[PDB]
């Protein structure tokens, strides 16, 4: 009956190349209950990103994809911020081109 | 093709 | 790999609003194809993959009526279960429901399922005979007795053996060029600093479909699973998937390590190394 915390991955659809249009993903999985806030951030500011329809895995834990188009470059920083009952403070995961 | 629930818990 | 048609529904009570929300999604294999959300204005079953859009109005009307009726029953189920467990009226609870069918090599039902979880815990499930139910606790026993009296298993058995697999077969045809396409992973190994005493090797698999994949590391024939970080397979956003497996290895010893990839899009298992 204990709540399950979210796992969070932040990554691009395609290998990142500065100046080439791409898609930025924040995949959030393994969580329960389903109430959650998931924001993609550009230099710390929320992006207006599309969110998948709520679904769940065979173990009943929920998953969501938050995603948007972007063009990476050498300056801008991206991250994903998640708020859930299991988290004492928002969970922030930075986009690293190598993960 | 979605099957309706027929019965309540 | 058996194909499957699966519907995943989430019902959440909202006592502060005096109502509930019901969300349903349908999948063939790893591909979502329909949704329903009871918060939507004028709510309908809606397409979510292009290949389902060829279904006519009768299909959409029937799907809408069926999921809407189910949302209404599950709204009541939230109240019923709150009473069984003597829970406060102020708290939100979650009731999840999932049913579906897997297709056998002969075109018959390989396995059907219809089950529920309350606040994340298994509640009640149709057994694989499709004739009987297993209840997790005394509350779910109340439900089970109700459903034995009603012969609810007959409604589900009939669906699972019949329309579920016939629908699945139709959708596999409708969407054959995507659903029945295996796309092999593009693969490579990257190297990253870790410490004085270690370097990280990361084996990537990109752009693959279906989502099932095996990534393992070996050193001169010996499997390294106990020491590797294996991330959850993640969607690319275009219907394919990504995964990686990483290991910290001794500096200068990278050539002792091999990544091994199995996927149904590959003709043979792949072995790769850092270059």
């Amino acid at each position: 009956m204990v709540a399950r915390p979210p796992k969070v991955q932040v990554y691009s659809r395609h290998p990142a190349e500065n100046g080439k249009p791409n898609y930025l993903n924040c995949y959030v999985s393994g969580f329960h209950p389903p109430q959650i806030e998931i924001d993609l951030l550009k230099n710390g500011e929320k992006m207006n990103a599309e969110q998948s329809d709520l679904s769940f895995s065979k173990d009943w834990s929920f998953y969501l994809l938050v995603h948007t188009e972007f063009t990476p470059n050498a300056v801008d920083q991206y991250s994903c911020r998640v708020k859930h009952v299991t988290l004492d403070k928002p969970k922030i995961v930075k986009w690293d081109r190598d993960h | 093709d979605f099957e309706r629930e027929g019965y309540s818990l | 790999g058996p194909h499957s048609l699966s519907y995943f529904s989430t019902a959440v009570s909202r006592p502060d609003r005096g109502d509930s929300r019901f969300i349903a999604v349908g999948y063939v294999d790893d591909t979502q194809f329909v949704r329903f959300d009871s918060d939507a204005p004028n709510p309908r079953m809606e397409p979510r993959a292009p290949w389902i859009q060829q279904e006519g109005q009768e299909y959409w009307d029937r799907n809408t009526r069926n999921v809407m009726g189910s949302a209404q029953i599950n709204r009541v189920n939230l109240k019923t279960l709150r009473g069984y467990y003597n829970q406060s009226e102020a708290g939100s609870h979650t009731l999840q429901w999932m049913y579906g069918c897997y297709l056998g090599p002969d075109g018959l039902l390989l396995r059907g399922y219809d089950q529920f979880a309350y606040d994340g815990a298994d509640y009640l499930a149709l057994n694989e005979d499709l004739r009987s139910w297993t209840a997790a606790d005394m509350a779910a026993q109340i439900s089970k007795r109700k459903w034995e009296a009603a012969d609810a298993a007959e409604h589900w058995r009939s669906y699972l053996q019949g329309t579920c697999v016939e629908s699945l077969r139709r959708y596999l045809q409708m969407g054959k060029d995507t659903l029945q396409r295996a796309e092999p992973p593009k693969t490579h190994v990257t190297r990253h600093p870790s410490s004085d005493l270690g370097v990280t090797l990361r084996c990537w698999a990109l752009g693959f479909h279906p989502k099932e994949i095996s990534l393992t590391w070996q050193r001169e024939g010996q499997d390294q699973s106990q020491d590797m970080e294996l991330v959850e397979t993640r969607p690319s956003g275009d219907g394919t998937f990504q995964k990686w497996a990483a290991l910290v290895v001794p500096p200068g010893e990278e050539q002792s390590y091999t990544c091994h990839v199995q996927h149904e899009g590959l003709q043979e298992p792949l072995t790769l190394r850092w270059d």
